[PDB]
């Protein structure tokens, strides 16, 4: 016998540590573009490879090089623990995604390219040019080692 | 025999009760849902009237001594201590203690200090009955028990309350709770039950406002041949454009007055006319549910839980206030007074313990009382004592 | 609790775990607390002594005395911030993870963050004292202070090494001769019978007990503190041992490198001190410092909640001379 | 034992309560929203009738002495001081003090002066129970606490009130508040709660005029 | 009552302290506010008779001045 | 360093599991013939009783 069990770990704040909140339009820090949710040539139930924290260019495609970076994907539809949008979209279908652009205190360690490669110095410069602070130090946690 | 064979099961009775609640009214959330309630003008009003009489009762309080000479001296010292807290009064304490009608729970810590100069130099007063707000408590476990769920060892306060912009032992804390048995440490707030009715009451009021704004009965509609409309759009400097711009302003200002009328061409192209002007109306039947009586039922539903439902028109409201008074007096009579006398080594028998009596919430009737004294007095059943004389 | 679409199930309970946090050094109360106002402190030293007199002829020349010595030092203090934020998405549709259907409340997350911040501050404070005892200040990634007290004051690190593989040699005969002699010759004042304490890693303490000499010492007659049949320190997690007018303690925390142990005396005045400085706020600026500051802010626009905590302190060891790095070989 | 083991948490109980309010009724704005209310003919009338009886009560006031001869002399001096403020009367003080029914809060400062010639030459009267208007207070932090949120050290007044067209110690100030517990320095104005109903009441009246 | 608490407990004790009038707790004078509802002449007059006709009303100038 | 930049805290963990329950029955009956003429074992003459077997 097997006990089908799962864990719901993960969080949203880890990708955006802080924001500059404008007393006017509170959406000043974001932009919406139409990305591809399900893989274009995959099957009908091939859940999206997109993950929160992936750099996205202004054209909407996930970034692959430092020069092609414009923002960070922080859409609610991709956050951990709420990724139930499995098979709800046709292959290659477009969908508007929320991008974080300016006025953010981001976390460096969670920024990655399309393939998962970590962000580099050129990407840091390009992303900070919009007015973003890419912090390089979050404390982290050690849960139980029997020593520390 | 002389041995317990069970447990109160404090730690289980809670854990069943948190599941059997809608999730917006479990402990760490109820603190927010209480203050996001209250801003309803029927919910505030019910709580305000309750505090009105609680403060009145604990204003003219009295301490009743025993028969022996020792008790009379102790009663005088108790009255001095309760009326000389540095920066605190029983009215403020009563209106802080009565907050368990909002959160099911209330925490007060007793602090004692020595007297430097005064009538009772060398003894110990009570400095402050320090109120610990429910919002500043621990959001995870507020109350900590034994290794078993049998008893309570203390109450935890969050570390974030010691900042500007820990476990307190149970022996130092006076706990008051309502709505539950002795096995429910986190009492049932009277707003539990009301909650579902409050959710409906609000939604209906929202529909009334938008419904009244959108009842465009009698609105003016104009029909014009599309040749004129299309010509104006493509020829801004044509006579059609001028007349269209005139209509857009004249129709907006079309009120009823001393010179209101309409003049339209009477041309006809088909079974329908070219130009027309009609006032619209609902082609059928209007709304049926009469949202007015829906709200009235829910308002009486909310106020009934607080005993203040008579505003929709010995009583129920007066009897409800007595419940809150007795709960506070039990903590005051049985947790503070015995300990306060122990510190100043005043040890008395059970029959000689003085106690505090709250005031009367309903004013005395001058007409009734005056003629009641005569009827008793005319027979001679009323003793001749200064106690009776001072009542006038 | 809901099972598959058309079935239900019973929720049973919650299980929680967290790593241990050590407080042995806090319990021993070896550090005095000072609450200053600025971020700079001064220490004054004044060392004096005497010389020897040589014989001279009568009626001729005479002999003269020397003079005293003085020194002054200054130091700085580091800073330690800690912040976090809360967003709507963290509580929008997430079940409380407690009861069956209670929705997630901001208060619960706030309490979790409070607990985590308090634990982190306690761990940092614990590590600070261990770093100070070793003779250097604790300030990772902050080369502004990095104060090495041995270099700052001028001293050297005594070793007093011990080998346990020699079953025929009692290890205490090296600890006594080296450590106690050095401590007595360097107490500085005119005292007596200073109490000696030792902090030992698990391996060192465990090996010490197994040495044949100690076992043979207590085996042949009951005495007291029955090592063979009882447990050192009773059932407490931290074992305690006392042999030859010395106190031995095991370091559960593991901060001490395995096999190493530090020997230092008690009672000496002002050997350990800790200073606190005010925070970077207008309320506390130039005021008296406090142990820890915690702040909480709820956004007036209902779309944010933030938590803030900061502290600043320095641990100073005033006498590197009286710390000996015991090292075992196995 | 004889030691406190907690704090009142004045500085936290406030900061939760400012979030849980619609933003038009938080401290720096409520001063404007009160005076932009009142001009409703049902809101003015409710406040006016309340002040009618408050002034009546504090008009024929009395001082009740004790039994000893010392208390009777003290009671007479108290009555003289309370009835001889230079330019002030208790009716004016009562109708200034009762303003916490509009703003949850009221600040009065006590000033003492010596007597030059009179029945009690050499003693100290009270010159004025100086009312500090809520509008002239500090819009940022009106009330300042300890390094912790335990107690109150004073009340701040804005520097713009000293002009024509600072922190006052707590020991000199008499604070009155209503609608909240002892841990809410900024009391809950009775207009909180009414606000949502007042917003609707106004809108409907506007529709009736244009509709007719 | 809110106003009287501030007046009785914050001003009077301080005012007496400045003029060094130090008294026990039971001897502190206090200020009592007036009555907000007018006295009923019909009710009061017949209330005095009923008490007076039995002799429970003391003969003092305090009672006389009430008319 | 004071007056510069600050740091942040990490996230949390969670887990859930599910389990089943077994079932264990036990049954037994009694008939007339089992006690009609039999004699209580261990006794000289007492006749068999129905309750003495139920217990």
């Amino acid at each position: 016998a097997k006990a089908h069990v799962a864990t719901l770990e993960g969080n949203y704040s880890d990708i955006v540590l802080g924001r500059v909140v404008a007393f006017g339009d509170t959406g000043w820090n974001f932009k919406e573009v139409d990305m591809t949710f399900i893989a274009d040539d995959a099957d009908a139930d091939s859940k999206t490879t997109l993950f929160a924290g992936v750099l996205v260019g202004e054209d909407g495609t996930p970034a692959t090089a430092a020069a092609g970076v414009f923002g960070v994907l922080v859409d609610r539809k991709v956050l951990p623990g709420v990724d139930h949008y499995i098979g709800v979209f046709e292959p290659g279908e477009k969908v508007p995604m929320v991008l974080a652009v300016r006025g953010l205190t981001l976390n460096q360690l969670k920024l990655k390219y399309a393939d998962g490669t970590a962000i580099d110095a050129a990407g840091i410069q390009a992303l900070e040019a919009q007015g973003n602070q890419v912090t390089d130090k979050i404390v982290g946690t050690q849960f139980i080692g029997s020593v520390l | 025999r002389m041995s317990e064979q069970g447990t109160f099961a404090l730690a289980k009775v809670q854990v069943d009760s948190e599941r059997m609640k809608a999730e917006e009214i479990r402990w760490p959330h109820l603190i927010g849902t209480a203050e996001s309630m209250k801003q309803d003008a029927t919910v505030a009003t019910g709580l305000d009237m309750l505090y009105t009489f609680v403060e009145k009762a604990f204003k003219d309080f009295k301490v009743i001594p025993g028969e022996s000479e020792e008790s009379k001296k102790a009663a005088k010292f108790i009255e001095y201590c309760l009326k000389n807290m540095e920066g605190q009064t029983l009215r403020q304490f009563a209106r802080d203690a009565a907050t368990f009608n909002e959160y099911g729970l209330s925490v007060v810590e007793k602090v004692y200090t020595q007297i430097a100069v005064g009538e009772y130099v060398g003894k110990y007063k009570v400095k402050n009955l320090a109120f610990r707000p429910q919002a500043s408590l621990s959001r995870t476990n507020p109350i900590v028990y034994n290794s078993d769920g049998s008893a309570i060892v203390g109450i935890k306060q969050s570390l974030s309350a010691f900042q500007n912009y820990v476990i307190i032992p149970i022996s130092r804390v006076m706990l008051m709770n309502t709505g539950g048995s002795s096995s429910q440490a986190l009492g049932v707030s009277p707003l539990v039950g009301c909650y579902r009715a409050w959710r409906e009451k609000i939604l209906i009021e929202n529909l009334e406002v938008v419904g009244a704004t959108k009842d465009m009965g009698g609105v003016i509609e104009l029909k014009i041949p599309s040749q004129i409309l299309n010509k104006a759009a493509m020829d801004p400097s044509s006579p059609e454009a001028d007349m269209v711009r005139g209509l857009m302003s004249d129709a907006a200002n079309a009120h009823s007055g001393e010179q209101s009328f309409f003049m339209l061409p009477s041309d006809t192209k088909d079974n329908a006319p070219q130009y027309s002007m009609t006032l619209k109306g609902i082609d059928g039947m209007g709304k049926q549910y009469s949202t007015a009586q829906l709200i009235s039922d829910r308002k009486k539903s909310i106020l009934d839980r607080l005993g203040a439902g008579f505003i929709n028109v010995q009583t129920i409201h007066t009897q409800f206030v007595q419940r809150v008074n007795e709960i506070i007096l039990e903590a005051l009579n049985e947790n503070l007074l015995p300990q306060l006398l122990a510190l100043n080594d005043i040890r008395l028998p059970e029959t000689e313990m003085p106690y505090v009596k709250a005031g009367e919430i309903v004013d005395v009737d001058m007409e009734g009382f005056s003629k009641a004294i005569q009827r008793i007095g005319a027979v001679g059943y009323l003793p001749k004592t200064p106690k009776v004389i001072n009542r006038v | 609790m809901q099972n598959g679409d058309f079935q239900i199930l019973d929720y049973t309970g919650l299980i929680s775990t967290m790593p241990r946090v050590d407080t042995l050094l806090q319990s021993m109360n070896l550090f005095t607390e000072h609450f200053g106002r600025t971020t700079v402190a001064r220490i004054e030293r004044l060392d004096d002594g005497a010389g020897d007199i040589k014989a001279v002829q009568r009626g001729g020349v005479r002999q003269h005395l020397a003079n005293d010595r003085k020194k002054i030092v200054n130091l700085n203090i580091p800073f330690f911030p800690l912040d976090r934020s809360i967003d709507r998405a963290d509580i929008q549709n997430f079940r409380e993870f407690g009861t069956e259907n209670a929705p997630a409340t901001v208060d619960a997350e706030v309490q979790r963050h409070m607990a985590r911040i308090r634990r982190s501050h306690a761990i940092l404070k614990s590590k600070a004292m261990y770093a100070a005892l070793k003779g250097t200040s604790w300030s990772p990634d902050d080369p502004v202070s990095d104060y090495n007290y041995y270099d700052v004051w001028g001293a050297t690190q005594t070793t007093a090494d011990v080998d346990f593989t020699k079953l025929g040699v009692d290890p205490i005969e090296v600890l006594e001769a080296e450590a106690r002699a050095h401590i007595i010759d360097w107490a500085g004042d005119n005292g007596d019978n200073y109490e000696i304490v030792v902090l030992a890693s698990r391996q060192w303490f465990s090996a010490l007990i197994a040495h044949p000499q100690v076992t043979g010492a207590y085996s042949q007659y009951p005495s007291t503190q029955e090592i063979l049949r009882r447990r050192l320190g009773g059932n407490a997690n931290n074992r305690i041992f006392e042999h030859k007018n010395i106190l031995f303690i095991e370091d559960i925390s593991g901060n001490i490198p395995a096999g190493e142990a530090y020997i230092f005396p008690r009672g000496i005045s002002r050997m350990f001190e800790i200073y606190y400085a005010p925070s970077d706020t207008l309320r506390d600026a130039n005021q008296a410092a406090q142990e820890l500051y915690v702040f909480f802010k709820e956004s007036n626009y209902l779309r944010e909640a933030k938590i803030e905590s900061e502290t600043s302190f320095l641990t100073v060891n005033n006498r590197p001379e009286l710390v000996v790095k015991s090292t075992g070989k196995f």
